[PDB]
């Protein structure tokens, strides 16, 4: 009942999953997907677990996979809802990019913040000044909203 | 809308189309050097952008030259019948015929 091509995807991703990333489709409704991926290493997120949630619209891979934040987070690039604003999500989207790829440039983004691509406001430029308070504040949150792996 | 069958041995990514994941169906290659199948790179011209979707590249649709060597090639490749139960292969070139002619079908 699903295209091909999300069909055919997915079973490449559950095949060779991406490393630090653990993502399946739901249970009720192939379009959406679980996602959890791990904190990386040397980064202010270091030893937490951050769900997301993945959803295809209807006119994917033409329209980009809307992704968001479940586990609270402070990241310059992750407004309060959880939405995530990066590049290749909005207007340097293709047909061909996939699923894979926006799981590993969200992943990237948490090993590095690109302050501005463009950017959640606040976080975005406390991040530029105070950038030792913003890291801090970030490994704060993600003892509080990501160490009880909910 | 590439060639939705299974491939044995598996297809090989060069001939797979980065836009539907499929056999390139009448392969096409760009300026840039990616091939697509005819019909989704015309699909993602026409919405989506005159860029090559590999790389951002200006594409525009008089600049899809066949591919040739792949058509010829993927053709001869050895597929299965995609009419689920069936178990017959044959060079993809031939499926169609054998459609005329399969237990599970229309
Ligand atoms: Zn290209
Ligand atoms: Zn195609
Ligand atoms: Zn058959």
């Amino acid at each position: 009942g699903l295209p091909r091509r999300i069909i055919k995807e997915t079973q490449r991703l559950l095949a060779e999953p991406v490393p630090g990333i653990k993502a399946e489709p739901d249970e009720s409704n192939a379009r959406y997907f679980h996602v959890v991926i791990a904190g990386p290493q040397d980064s202010p997120f270091e030893g937490g677990t951050f769900k997301l949630e993945l959803f295809l619209p209807e006119e994917y891979p033409m329209a980009a996979p809307k992704v968001r934040f479940m586990t609270k987070i402070y990241h310059p690039n992750v407004d309060k809802l959880g939405r995530i604003c990066l590049d290749i999500l909005k207007d340097k989207w293709s047909p061909a990019l996939q699923i894979r790829t926006v799981l590993l440039s969200i992943q990237a983004l948490l090993s590095a913040p690109n302050p501005d691509d463009p950017l959640a406001n606040d976080v975005a430029e406390q991040w530029k000044t105070n950038e030792a308070q913003a890291i801090e504040t970030a490994r704060a949150w993600t003892r509080l909203y990501a160490m009880n792996n909910i | 809308q590439g060639y939705d069958v299974e491939f044995d041995p598996p297809l090989e990514s060069k001939y797979e189309c980065p836009i539907c994941l499929m056999a390139l169906r009448e392969a096409v290659q760009t300026p840039c050097g990616h091939r697509f199948c005819k019909a989704c790179i015309i699909k993602s011209i026409r919405d989506a952008g005159h860029k090559c979707p590999v790389d951002n590249e200006i594409l525009l649709e008089n600049q899809l030259f066949p591919d040739n060597f792949a058509k010829r090639e993927i053709l001869s490749l050895m597929v299965k019948c995609p009419n689920e139960g069936c178990l017959h292969k044959m060079e993809l070139r031939h499926l169609e015929d054998h459609q005329a002619h399969c237990e599970f079908a229309l």
